[PDB]
């Protein structure tokens, strides 16, 4: 997971 | 069409 | 601490519904408040900021000539409020034009650029939210790309739809997202184009 799901 | 990107990012 | 730039396409066509569906723009506007929320809730140290790109006033730092028109800082690098929460839950609307995208995105790589001299921050992440129905200069793309790579700017990308009554813009829009999203991280990177849909699920959970 990464971004806006961090 | 051309494009005049920033100086930072020509470095 | 993190900084998040909503690059969020308001152009015309993000209004347009199709058979009583949800517009784009409502669905964009649901994931970013969905997720500006949750950060504001939380009282996550990741500061945002907020560019859109189809607005009828162009207000931005390289705008110019025909060049990156239409184009507007909504909310410079900075924690999240409750007042930004009102502004994209009532105040943001959609535009009556089309920007280009990539220089929508360049914006946004400036805007990080410029506002985290100095700053300690551990990533640096650009959310793009869009149809991609608006018609775009692929001028000095390679460059744009190993700006992102050089600088360690990941990016997202959240459509309305996934990747298969498309229009021919929008068709070429595909190509380009995919293209660049494959040249920075190959098959990973392909997975990083989600649906507001999907997105809005994952963002309900812890």
């Amino acid at each position: 997971a990464k971004g806006l799901f961090m | 069409r051309k494009r005049i990107l920033p100086t930072w990012m020509l470095a | 601490k993190s900084a998040v730039v909503l690059c969020m396409d308001v152009g015309l066509a993000m209004s347009h519904s199709n058979q009583g569906k949800e517009s784009p723009f409502e669905q964009a506007k649901k994931v970013m408040m969905l997720f500006l929320q949750r950060q504001v809730f939380a009282e996550s140290k990741d500061e945002i900021a907020v560019v859109l790109y189809g607005t009828d006033t162009t207000d931005n730092a390289l705008a110019r000539e025909d060049q990156y028109e239409n184009i507007s800082v909504h909310r410079h690098l900075m924690l999240p409020d409750f007042d930004l929460l009102e502004q994209i839950e009532n105040v943001v609307e959609p535009g009556s034009v089309q920007a280009d995208f990539l220089d929508a995105l360049i914006v946004s790589m400036d805007l990080l650029q410029k506002e985290t001299l100095g700053k300690k921050y551990t990533r640096l992440h650009i959310a793009v939210f869009s149809d991609l129905s608006s018609p775009f200069s692929v001028d000095q793309l390679e460059v744009i790309i190993a700006n992102l790579k050089k600088a360690e700017i990941t990016l997202q990308f959240f459509l309305p739809f996934s990747v298969d009554g498309l229009s021919d813009q929008q068709k070429e829009g595909i190509e380009m997202v995919r293209k660049i999203m494959f040249s920075l991280d190959g098959e990973e990177g392909l997975s990083e184009v989600f649906t507001f849909r999907d997105a809005l699920e994952r963002l309900s959970i812890f």
